[PDB]
C-alpha cells in the first residue's frame, strides 16, 4: 500500500576528481633538431650540387641510404 | 686563415670529409676566454712560457 507522497534527495556530488591519462600521450615520436639548409650534394649515378645559401659552413651531414647525400650547413 | 682563428680545441677532425668542424654547432669562443682575464700572451700565468713554468717548478 501507498502511505506517502515525497520528493526523491540524491546527493551527486562529485567532491572527488580521478583522471587517468590514455596509453597513447607517453608514445615516442620522431624530434629533429632543425637548421637552415645552405647547401645539398646528391650523388648516385651522377653528382648534383644545389646551392641555396653560400656562407662559411659550420656543420655537415653525409647520409648514405639509397643515394649519397650530403647537407651542408644543415 | 681557412678557418676562424680561435684556440684549437673548438676544433675537430671530421669524419669522412677533409675539413674541421667545431664541436659546438657554429658557436664561437674567442681566445681571451681561455686564459684569466688580461692575461699577457694569453697565458695561465704571467711570470713564464711553458717551459719556464716547468723549471721554475722543478
Amino acid at each position: 500500500m501507498f502511505l506517502i507522497h515525497f520528493v526523491h534527495y540524491k546527493t551527486i556530488l562529485q567532491k572527488y576528481t580521478f583522471k587517468f591519462k590514455h596509453i597513447f600521450l607517453s608514445i615516442d615520436k620522431y624530434n629533429s633538431l632543425f637548421f637552415n639548409i645552405s647547401g645539398i650534394l646528391i650523388w648516385l649515378n651522377i653528382i648534383h650540387i644545389n646551392i641555396i645559401l653560400i656562407k662559411y659552413s659550420f656543420f655537415i651531414l653525409i647520409n648514405n641510404f639509397e643515394y649519397l647525400i650530403i647537407l651542408i650547413s644543415t | 686563415l681557412v678557418r676562424p682563428d680561435v684556440p684549437e680545441d673548438q676544433y675537430v677532425d671530421s669524419w669522412y670529409i677533409c675539413t674541421s668542424m667545431t664541436h659546438h654547432m657554429g658557436d664561437y669562443r674567442p681566445w681571451s676566454a681561455s686564459a684569466p682575464p688580461n692575461a699577457f700572451r694569453f697565458r695561465p700565468f704571467n711570470e713564464f712560457d711553458a717551459k719556464g713554468r716547468e723549471y721554475v717548478q722543478y
